[PDB]
């Protein structure tokens, strides 16, 4: 779902779309502030690649089974290729064009910007506890790049949701340069009877997502793959 | 005067959606027609297939669907390779006219976006100067294949003379036929006051030369605005012929319809009736 | 810029005569691009089933063509000819002139 | 040839109301459709309903749309605001005769303010579990009123409220908080 590139390198995204449709799959980009764009469509009837208005003709390609098999491989990358791309496809009806699955592209000019985030759980505070009767447990993924990262809580390895909250989007740790690695914040809301209970275990799980081993990494660093960072805290009787 | 032309449209509204048409006419007359489902030329007329043997017809239907295919779509390409604009038109016609008896005087012309693009004179494709470079450009591709040049010197050469030769004789029956007109009287858009219209409708008639004028007695009412000759389903014509007088000068006032078919026995409708009233 | 405008004419093949059978023609000519999408009407309403001829270009490079049907007139009825091309800011209408 | 503007960019509006969002485009056309599509946070592509060139006002569950189009102006109300319901907003138009691609708008974010049956908002503090002398500054049960605000420096890293999951019969509060690398660590006076 996420990939990531540096530049000047290739990515082929893949085109998980609801089965077979009409023959014309168009290739659409969205970025960040900005209004989405076809840039080719694959004509299935021919195997062939039609291009937009101003495109170079060796960026993109298309090929492959259009049955949710299609693939699109963008080569010679630079930084400005950053974004989610979709594949679109017509009805039979003509009536509205279905979207597939996104595919979020991240190009940096260092593959040495990506870093794994930092969780780390925070107990609930006393003075919250007074008055109010409920925990609230803070957990944060700080230190990570690029901005996707899959937050979950676990209370004894069972995911729960019923009482999380977390943040809609990523901030910027330093809003000065590109390559800037960012941080994620997350609450939880547990009763005072099941905080102060010192048998629970509470686990932030957060996903990130990285390179893969297929990557080549060059630095004394652990290699930031796409992995799982967990931080865990336990209930005070007190 | 007589000239056999096939015509050729290609549009293009957008990336997707191209449209492509081909026929053939006898200069008001569409005698074939492309099938695109099975590429076969559908003959609109049992004469339409002139003196050509069913195996030379063949022959051309495969040029004409190879053309076709190479032709319509390394366009795509070209609309991307170029700048053109969506949505853009490629028309072209070519022929051949049958100056005094027939033969000599062929042609073939192409129009990109409904003007004068580019020509094939005997041998080579010369661009208009009014078109400007990317004609220019064009011409230089046309004009690589010497090949394709070479078939079509000799499709506007040979088999375009001796195929009308052929075409209009077979097609003799159909082309020398008369109908009579059929015609008719009634108001128009009655301009300022004091003042009426009178239209004239002639209906129905082949061949296309008709006669038609308002009259008071024996003299022309030179005040006949005479419209423009309009086509129906059968090849026949439609033409109204309109009259603008004062509303005290209407009566005595007749139409009178000259054409070949009715054999100098002219229709002579008058101003009477529920139309004065 | 260079679009052209259509040249809309209405007309009958016999003349008007109520419970008789006639033919409706609407000629449309002299226009480019070709996306023309023409509609006769009765009545204001649309008419269904209406044949129309092969598209053909003038020596002007400009299009032409005809849309007719079969109808049989009434005393109360109403025709006209609907075009919407790209140099109309809305569908042009001409109507079938009768007495 | 064809444009399609979205004004604003970012709204809110408290749950079980109803808000519109506005949209203006530019078209050549005597024959089109307009589509709205609603983007989810998971970067997902969902249509929602579609509006033709000489169609009445378009209408299908809580969708509704007002189309101007002596001035090319077509606006989704979405009435009887849920949460779930809360996501990006996008509107497009189409060859209603060659269906080619899409145009679209450049987005308008909407978030849905919840309900709040009785506020207390305060300011508290936690520490690290693993204790590396890391704190935070929490401050929660904010009403749908307030900011979210941001501060100055550079450090002291703020969050801009939040949203809950399936959340079945959950806490339902809003929770903000603030970070910065101890030193000053002011709670009481961060958020002011
Ligand atoms: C209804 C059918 C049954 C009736 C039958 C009953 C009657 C029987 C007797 C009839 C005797 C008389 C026959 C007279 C011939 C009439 C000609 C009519 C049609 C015709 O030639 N079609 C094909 C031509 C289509 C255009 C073509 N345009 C191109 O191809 C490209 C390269 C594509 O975009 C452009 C272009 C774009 C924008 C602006 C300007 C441009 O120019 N130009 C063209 O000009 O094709 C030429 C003529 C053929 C040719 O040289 N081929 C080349 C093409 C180039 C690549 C190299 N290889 C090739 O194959």
């Amino acid at each position: 779902k996420s990939v990531i590139r540096q530049t000047g390198s290739s990515a082929e995204i893949t085109c998980d779309l609801a089965e077979g449709s009409t023959g014309y799959i168009h290739w659409y980009l969205h970025q960040e502030g900005k209004a989405p764009q076809r840039l080719l469509y694959y004509d299935s009837y021919t195997s062939s690649v039609v291009l937009e208005s101003g495109i170079s003709p060796g960026k993109y390609d298309t090929y492959g089974s259009t049955r949710k098999n299609l693939r699109m491989i963008l080569r010679n990358l630079i930084e400005n290729d950053s974004g989610v791309y979709y594949c679109a496809t017509w009805d039979g009806d003509y009536y509205k064009k279905l979207f597939g699955s996104g595919t979020t592209l991240v190009v940096t000019e260092d593959l040495k910007n990506v870093f794994p985030p930092e969780v780390a759980v925070f107990e609930p505070s006393e003075a919250e506890i007074s008055h109010t009767q409920k925990a609230t447990l803070v957990c944060l993924a700080t230190g990570f790049y690029p901005d996707h990262v899959e937050l979950s809580w676990w209370v004894n390895g069972k995911e729960v949701h019923s009482g999380v909250c977390t943040d809609p989007q990523p901030l910027k740790e330093q809003p000065a340069l590109n390559d800037s690695r960012y941080a994620l914040s997350s609450r939880l809301r547990v009763s005072a009877t099941f905080w102060q209970n010192p048998r629970n275990h509470f686990r932030c799980q957060v996903q990130f997502y990285g390179l893969s081993e297929n990557d080549e990494w060059t630095q004394d660093r652990a290699k930031p793959v796409t992995q799982i960072v967990s931080a865990e805290a336990w209930g005070r009787a007190d | 005067p007589l000239s056999f032309h096939v015509i050729w449209i290609a549009s293009f509204y957008n990336h997707s959606w191209k449209q492509n048409l081909v026929s053939g006419w006898l200069s008001d007359l569409q005698t074939h027609t492309w099938d695109s489902n099975s590429s076969t030329i559908v003959f609109l007329w049992p004469w339409s297939r002139g003196n050509f043997s069913n195996e030379e017809w063949k022959e051309l239907e495969t040029l004409f669907r190879i053309r076709t295919i190479r032709s319509f779509e390394g366009i795509r390409r070209y609309a991307h390779e170029l700048q053109f604009e969506y949505p853009f038109e490629i028309q072209v016609t070519g022929g051949c006219e049958l100056h005094s008896g027939k033969v000599s005087g062929s042609f073939l012309q192409l129009a990109y976006q409904g003007s004068d693009f580019v020509s094939f004179q005997n041998n080579s494709w010369l661009p208009y100067p009014v078109a400007g470079n990317m004609a220019k450009h064009f011409c230089k591709v046309l004009n690589q294949n010497q090949h394709e040049n070479d078939i079509t010197h000799n499709l506007l050469s040979d088999t375009c003379p001796r195929f009308i030769l052929g075409l209009l004789d077979a097609g003799k029956a159909h082309l020398q036929r008369q109908v009579k007109p059929e015609a008719w009287l009634s108001h128009g858009p009655s301009p300022g006051p004091g003042h009426l219209q009178l239209v004239c409708h002639v209906s129905g008639f082949y061949p296309k030369p008709v006669w038609v004028m308002w009259m008071r007695g024996e003299q022309e009412q030179q005040g006949t605005q005479r419209g423009d000759i309009l086509p129906s389903a059968d090849g026949t014509w439609y033409l109204r012929a309109t009259l603008e007088v004062a509303a005290g000068e209407a009566a005595d006032l007749s139409c009178r319809v000259k054409h070949s078919s009715l054999e100098g026995q002219d229709i002579v409708l008058y101003w009477e009736g529920s139309l004065v009233p | 810029g260079i679009q052209r405008t259509p040249k809309i004419q209405v007309y009958s093949r016999h003349p008007a005569e109520n419970g008789k059978s006639n033919f409706l023609n609407c000629y449309v000519s002299g226009f480019h691009p070709s996306d023309i999408e023409v509609d006769l009407l009765k009545n204001g309403e649309r008419i269904e089933k209406v044949e129309h001829s092969d598209l053909s270009f003038s020596k002007d490079w400009s299009f032409y063509l005809l849309y007719y049907t079969e109808f049989t007139p009434t005393e109360k009825d109403e025709y006209a000819c609907r075009v919407n091309h790209v140099t109309l800011s809305q569908p042009k209408i001409v109507k079938w002139d009768r007495d | 040839a064809q444009k399609v503007t979205q004004a604003q960019s970012s709204v809110s509006m408290p749950v079980r109301k109803a808000v519109t969002l506005n949209c203006l485009y530019e078209t050549s056309w005597w024959s089109y459709y307009i589509f709205w599509y609603k983007q989810l946070p998971s970067k997902e592509m969902i249509f929602l309903i579609r509006q033709g060139s000489d169609e009445q006002n378009a209408k299908s569950g809580r969708y509704s749309v007002n189309f101007k189009k002596a001035a090319k102006s077509v606006a989704l109300t979405i009435s009887a605001l849920q949460l779930e319901d809360s996501a990006k907003y996008f509107c497009a138009l189409g060859e209603l005769r060659w269906p080619d691609k899409l145009i679209f708008g450049k987005g308008t974010r909407v978030t849905v303010e919840p309900n709040i049956q009785n506020p207390d908002p305060a300011v508290y503090q936690l520490r690290d579990s693993k204790s590396s002398d890391k704190s935070v500054c929490l401050f929660t049960d904010f009403d749908s009123q307030t900011n979210v605000s941001q501060s100055k420096d550079s450090d002291v890293y703020i969050t801009d409220k939040c949203v809950l999951d399936m959340r079945s019969m959950d806490f339902k509060s809003n929770s903000a908080v603030a970070w910065s690398n101890k030193s000053d660590f002011a709670c009481a006076n961060a958020f002011n």
